[PDB]
Protein backbone atom coordinates (compact mmCIF):
# COMPACT_ATOMS: atom_id res chain seq x y z
CA UNK A 1 0.00 0.00 0.00
CA UNK A 2 2.97 2.39 0.65
CA UNK A 3 6.74 2.39 -0.12
CA UNK A 4 9.34 3.72 2.38
CA UNK A 5 12.34 6.04 2.57
CA UNK A 6 15.30 5.38 4.98
CA UNK A 7 14.03 8.17 7.31
CA UNK A 8 10.55 6.43 7.29
CA UNK A 9 9.10 9.07 4.92
CA UNK A 10 6.88 7.68 2.08
CA UNK A 11 8.55 7.00 -1.32
CA UNK A 12 5.54 5.50 -3.20
CA UNK A 13 1.78 4.74 -2.80
CA UNK A 14 -1.03 2.64 -4.35
CA UNK A 15 -3.96 5.00 -5.07
CA UNK A 16 -7.23 4.11 -3.15
CA UNK A 17 -9.57 4.71 -6.16
CA UNK A 18 -7.34 3.64 -9.10
CA UNK A 19 -5.02 0.84 -7.91
CA UNK A 20 -2.01 2.22 -9.90
CA UNK A 21 1.38 2.64 -8.14
CA UNK A 22 2.69 6.22 -7.80
CA UNK A 23 6.17 7.43 -6.94
CA UNK A 24 6.46 10.37 -4.56
CA UNK A 25 9.37 12.62 -5.57
CA UNK A 26 9.76 15.71 -3.30
CA UNK A 27 9.03 19.07 -5.01
CA UNK A 28 12.31 20.38 -6.44
CA UNK A 29 14.55 22.18 -3.91
CA UNK A 30 18.17 23.20 -3.23
CA UNK A 31 20.67 25.68 -1.81
CA UNK A 32 20.65 29.18 -3.32
CA UNK A 33 24.19 30.57 -3.45
CA UNK A 34 24.64 34.25 -4.27
CA UNK A 35 27.95 34.80 -6.09
CA UNK A 36 28.88 38.45 -5.47
CA UNK A 37 31.80 40.83 -6.02
CA UNK A 38 32.20 43.20 -3.05
CA UNK A 39 29.23 45.62 -2.64
CA UNK A 40 32.10 48.19 -2.67
CA UNK A 41 32.79 47.05 -6.31
CA UNK A 42 29.17 46.49 -7.54
CA UNK A 43 25.53 45.68 -6.59
CA UNK A 44 25.36 43.11 -9.48
CA UNK A 45 25.11 39.41 -8.36
CA UNK A 46 24.80 35.94 -9.88
CA UNK A 47 22.73 33.10 -8.37
CA UNK A 48 23.68 29.42 -8.28
CA UNK B 1 15.86 14.83 3.90
CA UNK B 2 17.67 18.26 3.90
CA UNK B 3 21.05 16.56 3.21
CA UNK B 4 23.12 17.46 0.07
CA UNK B 5 26.64 16.78 -1.28
CA UNK B 6 28.50 19.74 -2.78
CA UNK B 7 31.10 18.97 -5.52
CA UNK B 8 34.86 19.49 -4.92
CA UNK B 9 36.45 22.62 -6.46
CA UNK B 10 38.96 20.69 -8.61
CA UNK B 11 37.42 17.87 -10.70
CA UNK B 12 39.29 14.52 -10.67
CA UNK B 13 40.38 15.50 -14.22
CA UNK B 14 42.03 18.69 -12.82
CA UNK B 15 43.65 16.73 -9.97
CA UNK B 16 45.04 14.29 -12.58
CA UNK B 17 46.37 17.36 -14.51
CA UNK B 18 48.23 18.32 -11.30
CA UNK B 19 49.64 14.80 -10.68
CA UNK B 20 50.50 14.86 -14.42
CA UNK B 21 52.43 18.17 -13.98
CA UNK B 22 54.15 16.92 -10.81
CA UNK B 23 55.24 13.73 -12.69
CA UNK B 24 56.35 15.66 -15.77
CA UNK B 25 58.47 18.16 -13.78
CA UNK B 26 59.90 15.44 -11.46
CA UNK B 27 61.09 13.28 -14.40
CA UNK B 28 62.31 16.03 -16.76
CA UNK B 29 63.90 18.43 -14.21
CA UNK B 30 64.57 16.68 -10.86
CA UNK B 31 63.92 18.75 -7.72
CA UNK B 32 64.67 22.00 -9.59
CA UNK B 33 61.02 22.79 -10.50
CA UNK B 34 60.35 23.13 -6.72
CA UNK B 35 63.23 25.59 -6.20
CA UNK B 36 62.32 27.75 -9.28
CA UNK B 37 62.10 27.34 -13.07
CA UNK B 38 62.29 23.65 -14.16
CA UNK B 39 65.93 23.07 -15.20
CA UNK B 40 65.98 20.04 -17.54
CA UNK B 41 68.51 17.23 -16.79
CA UNK B 42 68.86 13.73 -18.39
CA UNK B 43 67.01 11.19 -16.18
CA UNK B 44 70.05 8.88 -16.03
CA UNK B 45 71.96 11.90 -14.56
CA UNK B 46 69.14 12.96 -12.23
CA UNK B 47 69.16 9.43 -10.76
CA UNK B 48 72.96 9.70 -10.34
CA UNK B 49 72.42 12.94 -8.31
C1 LIG C 1 -14.44 3.36 -7.30
O1 LIG C 1 -15.72 3.31 -8.02
C2 LIG C 1 -15.72 2.47 -9.24
C3 LIG C 1 -17.13 2.49 -9.82
O2 LIG C 1 -17.55 3.86 -10.01
C4 LIG C 1 -15.23 1.05 -8.91
O3 LIG C 1 -14.97 0.35 -10.14
C5 LIG C 1 -13.91 1.05 -8.11
O4 LIG C 1 -13.56 -0.33 -7.78
C6 LIG C 1 -14.07 1.92 -6.85
N1 LIG C 1 -12.84 1.87 -6.06
C7 LIG C 1 -12.66 0.97 -5.10
C8 LIG C 1 -11.41 1.13 -4.23
O5 LIG C 1 -13.45 0.04 -4.94
C1 LIG D 1 36.43 50.17 -2.55
O1 LIG D 1 35.97 51.52 -2.91
C2 LIG D 1 36.99 52.58 -2.69
C3 LIG D 1 36.33 53.92 -3.02
O2 LIG D 1 37.26 54.99 -2.77
C4 LIG D 1 38.23 52.27 -3.55
O3 LIG D 1 39.29 53.19 -3.19
C5 LIG D 1 38.76 50.85 -3.30
O4 LIG D 1 39.84 50.58 -4.23
C6 LIG D 1 37.64 49.80 -3.44
N1 LIG D 1 38.14 48.47 -3.11
C7 LIG D 1 37.68 47.36 -3.69
C8 LIG D 1 38.37 46.06 -3.27
O5 LIG D 1 36.74 47.39 -4.48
Amino acid sequence: QFGRDIADTTDAVRDPQTLEILDITPCSFGGVSVITPGTNTSNQVAVL
Amino acid sequence: NGLTVLPPLLTDEMIAQYTSALLAGTITSGWTFGAGAALQIPFAMQMAY
